[PDB]
């Protein structure tokens, strides 16, 4: 058969396999997320808050630990990469979800944000990868809408003909006009989402402020939803 | 900054180019010379390859 | 003025194209039409190397034609004994997003890198029993897409930013920086004499560099989209590139022109990994449609198909002695073919 | 007695003519997904195995019925074939229950199931179920295989009337713990599955109806197949604790044929 | 790397004693380890071997039931529990480090040794040539009862050098590969049964006893060894 040194080589390989098995559990019980956004979007504030609440000069990727209900989460964002994105975006087709933070209180770069979301959604490798978009900076949006100095009508003509959807739930009690504006932004993103989704991946809207402490819970609920749906397709239920 | 582009493009322009026919002939000659030493092309008998 | 420089560049490009057309007298298809076709080529899966948790982005054979290094997005390099499918080492990485790996010719070092923008070099043969990070090379502003060893003390890296660089391993510093691309550099291939090397970028152009001098000798532009892979002919006088236009193209340095194109009407996915055989008669190219095709490099006829993967082939490597072709894919399996 | 000459052999012949290819293809499909790390595949593999053994058990029973109740092959064959038939019958329901529970866990608790070497735990549960079913169905093998009677029957694993509560309490236990325990788990797990995806923003109205149809149907198909036999068994036993038997005898064997008909439904619903 | 072991002394026959080998400076858990002893004036003789992960334990025939071997990875020590010491166990027990993968170098490091004193079949026999042989060239030779060439292509022969004070240090592994740190003077050759070791330019530090080894199958026999003077 095989000699003594080959016996010991196979035994060392089996030890390596056992260590690989231990890694797998952790690897499959930890959920990975990709954080995307622009320079103005308060994604740095989001990551700082998530890092503080829960758990090297040209480095190209940063990693964040956080844990919700004894479930682990990885949250990566790209630091040093160039503006071109079509090549390194392929490495993230196995992530649980993509977190797309967008600044809803700008009105000027918001079309560029819509185009970026459109490119992410229709990417050939980012199919079957759902998106959790955080329409960030809601308090600035409220301040700027109630100020009245700057109007959304001239950047987007369709806002004049737009009306608040019946499903809107303005909880705290605020001016209805800011509610109409913020739901209009949400519906623009959702339109780009529902144009060509084909049911393989979904989009989860959320209105957030960078100080809010519910962001980890909100990501946890959305990721739970994605995994459930994926499991349904995986256990041959649909 | 385009001055660098022009300079390098000039330095690329003046090189000695052979006829494409001679290049193709050299490629054919190399591929014909090393035909025996190519297990993928002409398979080795199934007692010398280590993956049997 | 800027217009004057633009016109000068246009005139130079026109002069170069005219010279290239002048040197073109007979296409390689015409001169090759009178040779026997290689015929159908059937290759069978000999080994399947299991163990990787996630998708595999790179592999490199050893110069001894037996050892093999593989990199996966889970953050490991596994060194396989290809003959017995044993695992010799399992190297955990700091950054899990690794998308290149190399195996030093001496067999003492393995390098890897990726989105971390760092080319980490590992020492396989230490006085202790474990593999340790010998040195981490920093200085690239983009992802490290490919790295290759010249000797145990020099490594050549291509990066996301439009730059290749030649490093000294003892002293981290960059000896030479290679600039001139207008897009992301994706692949890299050293010449057999290790004096010249070609790099394919996302600008649909491939450049031949001079390692010692540090200046671009020639630029090759025939493709229609970004180039994903590149590899030298064993002669040292040609190279083949695979792009997202679903075609492979073979260039010559001495003619400085495109010789032959390997395209099929059915194929629409792009090439992701390209490698030659020992004689150069076969051009194995991976594809995104889960299958690797085999082209006759002299006749542009599809000779065979290597179909065994449930997801796209990300890497492809032919061993030095020609006995085997290894294929890695996103289903976390390597396959040795013969 | 003796109007079983048409229906049981008809159903057995249809099963042996279509289920055996269907079971083989379902078995191959189940194996093809155990290779891809899945752990529903082992349950489907074992289920299709049980169905195949039941199909191989069928033809001696077809001859037993067509030959007007006599067991021509001899006493040993009675023990072997009856044991195989009556054990695979319950193993199928147990593995259906396991599939239902696995789907319920994977849907209701997505971020915590299975997560830790899924195939081994499922294989261990499969082995444990087979051990329990064999240990439960061994005592009927411990007794006399064949009972000859006057009227050209020579029964095999049947008594009309039964023998003194020894088989009777065994039958009532077999009913309440080989049906209506695993079928109850089936119904509850599938209801939990259809309840846990209420609140999901991903599922549309259309995708939810598909799951509703499946969840309500598979328990219903399993019940419609395994219900007449067990209701009739519970009825005869609870009575025992020959007028009655002479009445419900054809209904009993019709129920048994309908119960073994669930070797075409399971491959269809769980593979195609 | 270093391996310091202790626990030796006078023991009455039939007694018990435990020898421990404290390791520091290398990845202990990944190295299989052996125990090798030598009588006060004789050659080396293999005693026991414990694998990495403690999944494979072998013993020599002469100590098959008397001794037991164990390791403590978190504490980074190696033990050898000895019971019912006979009078043929007086030796200096060495602690040896060995790793096994493709291309590895087994028996690369040896311990200092402990002095232990007790008061008053079908295994490969390795035979050396007469146990007595600057600037010259010497050609120490060896022979084996069974061919050491395997179907793999590796002939398992190991050459060890023991200088007057120290414990043995590896010189050549698998009859062709010079160990790390050995000067290029040494080289090995052979054909399957007969092997030779050549020193191209003998120096002052090359004096000592040269022991050979077979590693084809357990137990690992050594040979008497040749003395250079």
């Amino acid at each position: 058969t095989l000699s003594a040194e080959d016996k010991a080589a196979v035994e060392r390989s089996k030890m390596i396999e056992k260590q690989l098995q231990k890694d797998k559990q952790v690897y499959r019980a930890t959920h990975r997320l990709l954080l995307l956004g622009a320079d103005n979007s308060g994604k740095s504030t989001i990551v700082k808050q998530m890092r503080i609440y829960h758990v090297v000069k040209t480095s190209g990727i940063f990693e964040t630990k956080f844990q919700v209900d004894k479930v682990n989460f990885h949250m990566f964002d790209v630091g040093a990469q160039r503006d071109e994105r079509r090549k390194w975006i392929q490495c993230f087709n196995d992530v649980t979800a993509i977190i797309f933070v967008v600044d809803s209180s700008d009105y000027n770069r918001l079309q560029e944000a819509l185009n970026d979301f459109k490119s992410i959604w229709n990417n050939r490798w980012l199919r079957t990868i759902s998106v959790i978009l955080f329409l960030n900076k809601q308090d600035l949006l409220a301040e700027k809408v109630l100020a009245g100095k700057s109007k959304i009508e001239d950047y987007f003509p369709e806002f004049a003909r737009y009306t608040t959807p019946e499903d809107a739930t303005p909880e705290p009690g605020e001016d209805p006009r800011v509610t109409r504006a913020k739901y209009f932004i949400r519906d623009e993103f959702l339109r780009i989402s529902t144009a060509s989704g084909d049911g393989r991946h979904y989009c989860y809207p959320h209105f957030t402020c960078s100080v809010d402490t519910e962001n980890a819970r909100r990501i946890f609920n959305d990721c739970r939803d994605i995994i459930q749906r994926m499991h349904l397709r995986q256990y041959e239920l649909l | 900054q385009a001055r660098k582009l022009v300079e390098q493009l000039k330095m690329e322009a003046n090189i000695d180019r052979i006829k494409v026919s001679k290049a193709a002939a050299d490629l054919m000659a190399y591929c014909e010379a090393h035909a025996k030493e190519d297990p993928l092309l002409t398979p080795v008998p199934a007692s010398e390859n280590p993956f049997r | 003025e800027l217009d004057q420089l633009r016109q000068e560049a246009e005139q130079l490009k026109n002069q170069i194209r005219d010279a290239r057309k002048a040197c073109a007298d007979a296409t390689l298809s015409q001169i090759t039409n009178n040779i026997d076709p290689v015929g159908r080529i059937q290759m069978r899966t000999r080994r399947t190397l299991r163990g990787h948790l996630a998708k595999i982005y790179a592999m490199h054979w050893g110069t001894d034609s037996r050892l093999l290094v593989s990199a996966s997005q889970d953050g490991k390099l596994i060194i396989w004994d290809s003959y017995t499918t044993n695992k010799v080492h399992a190297i955990p990485l700091r950054s899990s997003w690794v998308m290149t790996c190399a195996y030093a010719p001496s067999g003492n070092y393995v390098a890897c890198g990726g989105l971390d923008n760092i080319c980490s070099i590992y020492n396989l043969k230490t006085r202790e029993g474990n593999v340790r990070v010998s040195r981490e090379l920093a200085g690239h502003t983009g992802y490290l897409s490919c790295c290759r060893f010249l000797d145990d003390n020099q490594i050549v890296t291509s990066s996301g930013d439009t730059t290749c660089a030649l490093w000294d391993i003892e002293t981290g510093q960059q000896t030479t920086t290679f600039t001139g691309h207008t897009g992301d550099v994706m692949s890299l291939s050293l010449a057999p004499d290790t004096r010249l090397f070609v790099s394919g970028a996302c600008d649909a152009s491939a450049k031949l560099w001079d390692v010692r001098e540090g200046m671009c000798r020639q630029t090759f532009t025939g493709h229609e989209s970004d180039i994903n892979a590149i590899c030298f002919f064993p002669n040292g006088n040609a190279f083949a590139t695979g792009s997202d236009d679903a075609t492979c193209r073979l260039f010559d340095l001495r003619a400085d022109q495109e010789l032959m194109t390997y395209s099929h009407d059915n194929i629409i996915c792009g090439i992701t990994s390209v490698s030659f055989s020992k004689s150069g008669r076969l051009l194995l190219a991976g594809y995104d449609d889960f299958n690797c095709n085999v082209w006759d490099a002299l006749k542009a006829d599809r000779a065979g198909v290597l179909a065994g993967h449930d997801n796209r082939v990300s890497c492809l490597g032919v061993t030095d002695d020609g006995m085997a072709v290894a294929t890695g894919s996103w289903d976390s399996f390597l396959k040795i073919w013969n | 007695s003796g109007l079983d000459s048409v229906l049981p052999p008809s159903l057995y012949a249809l099963v042996f003519t279509l289920g055996l290819p269907a079971n083989l293809l379902a078995l191959w499909a189940a194996w093809l997904q155990v290779r891809k790390g899945r752990e529903l595949g082992v349950y489907l593999l074992n289920l299709s195995l049980s169905d195949l053994l039941l199909i191989c058990a069928l033809p001696p029973w077809t001859d037993y019925y067509l030959r007007r109740d006599v067991w021509g092959y001899g006493p040993g064959a009675c023990r072997l074939f009856g044991f195989v038939f009556y054990t695979n019958l319950y193993v199928g329901a147990a593995f259906l229950s396991c599939v239902s529970a696995d789907r319920y866990l994977a849907v209701a608790h997505p971020l915590r199931f299975p997560g830790a070497r899924p195939i081994r735990s499922a294989a261990a549960v499969s082995a444990l179920i087979w051990m329990l079913e064999l240990a439960a169905n061994a005592p009927p093998l411990l007794g006399e295989a064949i009972h000859r009677d006057r009227y050209n029957h020579t029964f095999c694993y049947e008594s009309y009337p039964l023998s003194g509560r020894g088989a009777a309490l065994a039958n009532v236990g077999r009913v309440l713990a080989g049906f209506l325990l695993p079928w109850g788990v089936m119904m509850l797990c599938y209801a939990g599955l259809l309840r846990a995806l209420r609140g999901s923003a991903s599922c549309e109205q259309r995708e939810r109806r598909r799951v509703r149809r499946l969840a309500l149907g598979l328990p219903c198909v399993a019940l419609l197949c395994y219900g007449p036999y067990h209701a009739l068994l519970l009825l005869r036993s609870l009575v025992f604790l020959c007028a009655l038997e002479e009445r419900l005898f054809p209904a009993y064997h019709a129920s048994l044929a309908l119960a073994t008909l669930n070797c075409l439904a399971d491959p269809a619903l769980y593979c195609l | 790397v270093q391996l310091v072991e202790s626990g030796g002394g006078l023991v009455q026959p039939g007694g018990s004693r435990k020898l421990s080998c404290s390791a520091s400076g290398f990845a202990f858990s990944s190295f299989g380890m052996h125990w090798v002893r030598q009588a006060p004036e004789k050659g080396l003789e293999w005693v026991a071997y414990i694998s990495s992960g403690s999944g494979t334990i072998y013993y020599a025939d002469t100590v098959k039931g008397r001794f037991t071997i164990s390791r403590d990875d978190p504490k980074n020590t190696l033990f050898l529990q000895m019971t019912s010491l006979r009078s043929e166990d007086t030796a200096m027990y060495y602690c040896v480090r060995s790793i096994y993968y493709y291309g590895s170098s087994p028996f690369d490091f040896w311990g200092q040794g402990t002095t232990l004193t007790v008061s008053a079949s079908a295994d490969i026999v390795m035979t050396q040539a007469t146990s007595s042989v600057p600037g010259e060239s010497v050609s120490i030779s060896c022979r084996s009862s069974k061919s050491l060439l395997h179907s793999n292509g590796n002939t398992y022969l190991y050459w060890f050098l023991q200088r007057p004070g120290q414990s043995p240090q590896l010189l050549i592994y698998r009859m062709s590969n010079l160990a790390s740190g050995v000067p290029d003077r040494f080289s090995g050759s052979g054909s399957g049964t007969a092997f030779t070791l050549t020193i191209s330019r003998l120096e002052a530090e090359d004096v000592g006893v040269y022991y050979c080894m077979q590693h084809l199958e357990y137990p690992l026999t050594f040979g008497a060894g040749t003395k250079l003077e």
